[PDB]
């Protein structure tokens, strides 16, 4: 029909009642430009659409509507790596075209087949603090919690690039037997960021390794929400049909959450805690549910979402929600970054509750998990002692505390300090970790089972 | 007197550290977190009345 | 005429009402309940109903009385406990067997059956009269005739007939005015609408005090009649005690006691206390109660009544101000009145923008308060009247930076503090120097200088001691002191005394809260003198421990001098204090050498 | 009288003008069950009802309604006592109707003479910590402020138990000369705790003297608020017609308060501060209305409400509004509880203003208000002396502060710590208080007349 | 036609479209009361009027309307000086009105000619503590930030009265030659407070030089928000047309902000933080647009608003936004009030943004900047010295602290403490500065050039 009105990202159509929920419609501007949207609400003889593309210039009887008569599905192909796409279901970059062999829905249940069997295969990042203290699995979800003084993009790229070199070393070990694929999606970040990422992937290896979805900040909030959904379709097909392990790097996850926030402000929808939607739980879930092993059980989708915290607080709604849902927490610290530690990952609150699922034992040691717990415990004591060193001085602290202050300093500067291309095998990391444990005496290492301490020291 | 001064300085060095490192960020975190929750109750009400 | 469309809470909607005013008294229902149409949106009238609902049906007739909600001002107001629109409680108590007026039952504001003694004025047949003039008097009160029968504000004409003395009723006619033909018959009682303020000839300067009798009040800043005063409360800091004590000391000719939405046991308490308690000068017969008119609302009564309570009280205060009487308006607590506006805001279906309190709150809190003050009496005979409002205020948002407290501090001129934590240790009122201010200080202190006190000097010094003492106290806590300058200990020490003698008072021990304004001057005089000797002694040499110990015997006596009140003579400056002064100097010499 | 719609448990009826405010309706369901409901609002050509038994079975054209024709009134008996009753009445709790002697309106429309008559003589709760500090007088409302993380339930139980054990000690004192009755109204309490209340009355042998109305937290919200209103009407019958001293325990006010919030989310009336009604105060006041001394001095109703602070602050709505109406408050203590104390209340936030004037003589002394004041003063300081020790050390502490520290402990574990079957006379309480208070000279004590302190030192 | 209804002070009149925006309309009641209103909003087939006169006792069927045909404008003349008016420009002087030479728009002003040549020349107030520390330039916006533990109003009479008497003392320095006028606005004033200002200006011989507008705290909000608008226009007419410096004193800004909160929800819009409008700013800015030097470059409108916070609350929107537009603020201390120093203003948290460029010449010295530095730094050290003294003693106090101890009491008792009719220009302030400073040696006075110092020590 024709546009009735427009109030923000919501568009009021006066139409007829034949449309179905999320059925595509195309808005024909008087310029003769077509932009796409999907109906968010339908009522009798009228619709509310949210348009992906644009949010202004929308007329009345000079404008027209046309129905596509297909509710939105993403055209998925398995020849997607190396190929440049834009976050809009097609490239607007003029990159190699998407093609379709299935079109798969982004609602969060197309044909979805996931974990009835939990991850047991270890996948390494080449970084000790990640791998040893928390571990990463063939379905693991780990949030990178970052800040406005940390460079989020440099760490994001760091984890991805080094996990591509380690992952074939692990294929030979028989941790794997199937392909590796990267799906990189950037949604609504700066130009400066976008360019940087592409440059990073090229240096380490190639861009044949990865598939790229690029979405620009100048493009709307409505576009931004569809951008990860496009990533999900890509990854699920690859795992399902061609038994490939898929690694998704989703940047920026915070970018996506602010978008949700905008479609409740310029909607009449009342928001929940701290101005973030009440139905914020469901929006976030959609990304995280579509993870784990994929049917055949040689395919998988593994997630590393990248969150930048704006206030850097742990009372902000985004970091909290994400944490309950995700299988691990990786906290990256501004204070380490300042001191000259790269990567500057603080493990004080980094925790996995699904620690068993995260570790490996058939392509990693059984001792891996036992040592990690002890290390974490001994790091924590070393932090309690650090605060006490400032207050009390060395004028009353105990013999035991002194060992823990030394351990803390040796631990930051050796374990967490690694070259920009220097990759550590998980077995070598144990040897490093054992050096860290070795200064404490056999009565301070009392919590650990006697069997392990007498065996390996 | 000199032995007496040495004993007192140690209590005094401890306090100067103690205030800065513990007390001041404990006050900051409590005040700001309660401020933020308190304003939220008030704002949502306005939105519900309006709706 | 009108029809009840809906009954939603104690609030009633009625359709078919037009050409009505926005304060119209309406009769809602088939029981003839009192109600008031605040607003009308089209044909639908929202009515605040000042009786309960438990059986109001739709389709019942609503009849407009054709006039505003008004109050009746005249004879027999004294010695009666009323609700918030005025109904005589006593008549109901025997007859209905109730205290909260049930539906099906109504009574008019004053009695009809009581005859009064009418005495003629100064005016005679042919004389022009206008609003606030004295047309006669009725002898009411213990010590003076308090009821001046005044022609209502904004009415004028000529009196053709002044009736002679005798006994007459107050539904009976005794005056006729001619102005545009016969204007009307007048009775003893005359009508005025409560939501409308009374006019005055002019506002006048405050310079006359009121004897509050509270030592701490009299000491720190002036006590003012014509006043504007707030005292913070919080319900559990001795606040009710200091209010009833305050009603008994008040030395004003009339007192109007206003229950906004109180405890209910207290509305019993003030009732029982008044006929059997003696005033400060002591009245003749039923001292306090004869002088008192009582508006009593508990929380349990209709919120429509609680909303009205404060208005009834100020119109009574204002009538009396125009009579040329000095009046105390004692109100407790405005926050409960504010809570009443808030109860109505949610029921009508308004938009609050002040933490769930109405947007209208700020204009109503202010408008009401501006009616108090000292003024030149309305009318030709020329008299002076005053209304001093002593108002309690309390939290209501739970904060102290909630709208209720924000609006009240802005409009008030006088604030004397109270702290809950110190109050628990028992030292109420436990005044906070920092939140306290007075604007009245300069004119009031000039007045007191003429009256005999050298007050102003002490006052600055009382404040100065309490201020430095405060600061010193944070420094003892924070650093965790290992020494003090010998002077600072004196400051702290002299402040402790101030705490006992003024701040620690109990409103039901009248040996421990009563002093006339001069007695108060002498006690403070003694303290300020002690500080003055003590500062000099350290300067000339002497240790603090030497100062405290050698001063000794006189230090005990001044501490213990808070257990006294005039009872050694009708004299307000005593030998008790005058003797101490010379002995104190004698003590000083000892300390120094 | 057919249904237009149902939104929530609230039902929109079409009917034509007839019903009066709070007129009962009978809901005829097509399953052959009649359920009762109350009109909350009557309007032009519709009335809106909220149903007391469930919300199930409401249809549009398959339901019919018929009117009771009668506003809500309580069927009252004085043989109600010795028996278990319920808001609507159930047969499975042995009490399917009271078998009325009188029908009285629940709004005290026949008559309601209260609160122009002043409180009479002191009554024993058997707890020293309440009785000295706060004055509980017959014909007074003094509430228990309670808190979460603490069994508030246990405190209510101690009051029920001690009720009827005090009353023969009083009969000798001349504090009593009339019967004692307990009226227990339970609403929204846990099911397990309801059963513990039932056992306490039987054990004491005070089952005879009490009537129980029990409303669960699965029984509808309008029903829930009406149950305490029923129990107070019953208290008015006994107090006024047969001259009983009634102690009515109304637990838990938090469940009442919650109910207020949930209703009015579908009326014109629209909640106040933080989603709690602005007219919450009006509700409260209807409960406080039927309490107080009675005209002509036939009997009294005394009321002890139990409030649970849900956030553990008294700056929250439930303590805040209630506290302004109430004549003082007794607030519990979180800290004592942890230690293990029972009853665990504290005296510093507890104050009754009308203490001096209210009390009798001949089993409560003249020195009663004097000694309370002193006991609080030494305790305020003791609490603070702990705080200065934490930060700085023994640096701002002194001989005075050191005494106070000793005071805070001796008081906590001797005065406040008692049994839950211990009956303590107001004479006993005062005797013990003075013994404790010997810790400072007579000249340090000036919060008391020097006359009184010599007699009783 | 008739009045359709009333809801609050909002009057809904059923009329076509006949009044233009801001057109005064006269509501004619037949009962001897004529009322005026302004259409606040005009909508289709209805208009919303807020009445200047009353707020209640309006008929909904007996009212008739007349259109004035004139939108709100202020009659401005200059024989207005030496006269007392109310909040709508009607006289309370009594006797015939003054009328106009112009009707000028109050809405934002019909020509707006305000500064793009920043403030030069010095304005004195008459108090040394304000002038030297917090210098005010012609058309510079420096308010007085006050609190409720002080009589904010008294301190305000004092600045007004003593200002423009400074201008003759300056004529002798030959810094001024132009006629100074003063505009006074009292908003939400008490009768007693109001009369206090009138009587003070009358003593000084400043009453002839000022016009006073009183809006009482009992008159409509709409009237009260208009009160500063009328005042800003008078000042502007005198600045522009007759090339005069006019100082306008706007007390109390809180009354005005409160009034706006009442009209926020009067309106069909939604407020911001803590219930105060998010468009509070827009309103405040209207005041501020009239502020500054007028084009002609020897006339100005200088503005001092007084804002009272409840307890120095900076959680409140009002000081945080208002403080942004303005260029510094003057903070008053309760601690000094309590000691009995009056005026009790503290000059250390107080600021003048541009202070070396907020002075002129020939009516200041160039030594002004140097002394502001010296005065400030020594008063701050003295504040530290008081606290220090108490811990250390006097038997261990430092020799520099002793000079700082004395400095603290003399700066307060000479610079800050001064009489209620004392007057000060920059030269007088400057002489008193050197006598405080004289006590410090030259080598402790080093923020000052050696030139100045050898002449004035």
């Amino acid at each position: 029909n024709t546009v009735s009105g427009v109030n923000g990202p919501l568009v009021i159509l006066e139409k007829v009642k034949f449309p179905r929920y999320n059925e595509i419609v195309n808005l024909t501007l008087p310029d003769g430009t077509v932009r796409q949207g999907q109906v968010l609400e339908i009522r009798g003889d009228r619709a509310i659409v949210q348009v992906f593309e644009g949010t202004s210039g929308i007329d009345v009887k000079k404008t027209t509507v046309e129905f596509t008569g297909e509710s939105l599905r993403i055209p998925v192909s398995e020849d997607m790596l190396g190929r440049i796409f834009d976050g809009s279901g097609r490239p607007i970059d003029n990159g190699p075209k998407v093609f379709a062999e299935d079109y798969l829905d982004i609602n969060g249940s197309p044909i979805n087949p996931y974990a009835r069997i939990y991850p047991e295969e270890m996948i390494s990042t080449g970084v000790s603090a990640i791998d040893t203290m928390n571990s990463i699995a063939r379905g693991q979800k780990i949030p990178i919690f970052s800040a406005s003084g940390l460079p989020h993009n440099e760490i994001a790229a760091q984890i991805c690039r080094q996990a591509g070199l380690v992952r074939p070393t692990k294929d030979v070990h028989d941790g794997h037997e199937e392909n590796f694929s990267i799906v990189f999606a950037a949604m609504g970040v700066n130009l400066e960021t976008a360019r940087f990422f592409k440059q990073d992937f090229e240096e380490n290896g190639s861009l044949e390794r990865t598939s790229l979805f690029l979405n620009l900040a100048n493009d709307p909030t409505i576009e931004r929400i569809i951008t990860p959904r496009l990533a999900l379709t890509t990854a699920e097909y690859l795992a399902y049909q061609t038994e490939r392990h898929v690694l998704t790097i989703l940047t920026d996850m915070s970018s996506y959450a602010d978008a949700l926030r905008e479609v409740s402000a310029a909607r009449e929808e009342v928001p929940g805690r701290r101005g973030y939607p009440g139905y914020m739980y469901t929006d976030l879930s959609t990304i995280y549910e579509r993870a784990g092993r994929v049917e055949g059980r040689n395919g998988s989708i593994t997630q590393i979402p990248i969150l930048t915290m704006p206030n850097d607080d742990i009372t902000h709604p985004i970091p909290d929600l994400t944490g309950y849902i995700t299988e691990g927490q990786i906290f990256v610290d501004r204070q380490l970054h300042n001191k000259g530690i790269y990567p500057p990952i603080n493990v004080l609150p980094s925790l996995s509750r699904l620690m068993k699922s995260a570790i490996g034992e058939g392509m990693t040691r059984k001792d891996h998990g036992d040592v990690s717990n002890q290390l974490y415990a001994k790091y924590a004591i070393g932090k309690d002692a650090a605060a006490m060193k400032a207050v009390v001085g060395e004028e009353a602290l105990s013999i035991e505390d002194k060992l823990s202050l030394e351990f803390l300093e040796k631990f930051e500067k050796t374990f967490i300090t690694q070259g920009a291309y220097e990759d550590r095998t998980v077995f070598e990391s144990l040897d490093q970790a054992w050096s860290l444990l070795r200064i404490y005496p056999k009565e301070m290492l009392n919590r650990i089972s006697p069997k392990i301490l007498d065996e390996f020291y | 007197a000199f032995i007496i001064l040495d004993e007192v300085i140690k209590v005094t060095n401890r306090r100067v550290n103690a205030i800065e490192h513990v007390i001041i960020p404990r006050t900051e975190n409590t005040i700001a977190y309660i401020n933020s929750e308190l304003d939220e109750l008030d704002r949502e009400e306005f939105y519900r009345l309006k709706k | 005429y009108g029809a009840i469309y809906s009954v939603s809470g104690p609030v009633v909607i009625a359709e078919n009402m037009i050409g009505c005013a926005m304060y119209e008294l309406v009769k809602v229902g088939h029981d003839n309940l009192v109600g008031e149409v605040i607003r009308i949106d089209g044909d639908k009238a929202t009515i605040q109903v000042y009786e309960e609902t438990a059986g109001l049906t739709v389709g019942d007739p609503v009849l407009r009385t054709g006039k505003p909600l008004s109050v009746e001002l005249g004879p027999g107001l004294m010695e009666t406990i009323y609700d918030g629109i005025q109904r005589p409680l006593k008549a109901i108590k025997e007859e209905s067997q109730s205290i909260y007026i049930p539906r099906g039952i109504d009574t008019p504001a004053l009695d009809r059956t009581i005859k009064w003694q009418f005495t003629p004025g100064k005016f005679q047949v042919g004389d022009h009269i206008s609003g606030g003039d004295i047309y006669g008097s009725v002898f009411e009160n213990s010590l003076i005739s308090s009821h001046k029968i005044l022609l209502p504000p904004r009415s004028r004409g000529t009196i053709t007939w002044i009736a002679p003395a005798g006994e007459y009723t107050l539904d009976e006619k005794i005056l006729e005015v001619e102005f545009d033909g016969k204007k009307s018959d007048f009775t003893l009682y005359h009508t005025w609408p409560v939501r409308v303020p009374r006019p005055v000839t002019e506002k006048l300067s405050a310079d006359y005090p009121l004897l509050t009798g509270q030592r701490v009040l009299d000491a720190l800043f002036p006590c003012v009649q014509g006043g504007t005063t707030c005292i913070p409360g919080a319900f559990g800091c001795g606040k009710t005690v200091i209010s009833q004590s305050l009603s008994k000391y008040s030395n004003s000719d009339a007192i109007i006691y206003v229950g906004c939405g109180e405890r209910g046991n207290e509305m019993a308490e003030v009732l029982m206390e008044f006929p059997e308690l003696y005033t400060e000068m002591s009245g003749t017969k039923e001292p306090i109660m004869k002088r008192t008119t009582l508006v009593a609302n508990t929380s349990n009564m209709p919120v429509a009544a609680r909303e009205a309570s404060i208005y009834t009280g100020i119109t009574l205060a204002e009538y009396f101000r125009d009579q040329g009487k000095n009046v105390s308006m004692i109100a407790d607590s405005s926050s409960r009145w504010a809570e009443a506006l808030r109860e109505i805001s949610g029921r009508l279906g308004e938009m609050p923008a002040d933490q769930g309190f109405p947007a209208y709150l700020g204009a109503k809190l202010a408008s009401f308060y501006e009616r108090a003050g000292k003024a030149v009496a309305l009318g030709s005979p020329d008299r002076t009247g005053s209304v001093s409002i002593v108002a309690a205020v309390s939290p209501a948002g739970g904060d102290f930076s909630d709208p209720v407290t924000t609006a009240t501090l802005g409009i008030t001129q006088v604030f004397w503090g109270l702290d809950k934590k110190l109050a628990q240790r028992k030292h109420f009122p436990s005044i906070n120097t920092s939140v306290s201010y007075s604007k009245y200080t300069n004119v009031l202190n000039k007045f007191y200088d003429s009256n005999y006190p050298e007050f102003p000097v002490l006052r600055d010094r009382m404040k100065e001691i309490l201020s430095n003492a405060e600061e010193l106290e944070q420094v003892v806590q924070l650093v965790g002191k290992s020494a003090l300058s010998d002077s600072d200990k004196i400051t702290l020490d002299v402040a402790t005394l101030i705490k006992e003698d003024f701040l620690q008072q109990n409103g039901y021990s009248t040996y421990d809260a009563f002093c006339p304004i001069w007695k108060t001057f002498d006690m403070m005089r003694a303290f300020i003198s002690y500080h003055d000797e003590a500062q000099k002694a350290v300067a000339n040499g002497a240790n603090w421990s030497k100062l405290a110990d050698s001063t000794g015997d006189v230090k005990h006596a001044v501490s213990s001098s808070k257990f006294f009140e005039p009872s050694r003579g009708e004299k307000e400056v005593h030998g008790e204090f005058e003797k101490l002064l010379s002995t104190m100097q004698e003590r000083f010499a000892e300390s120094t050498d």
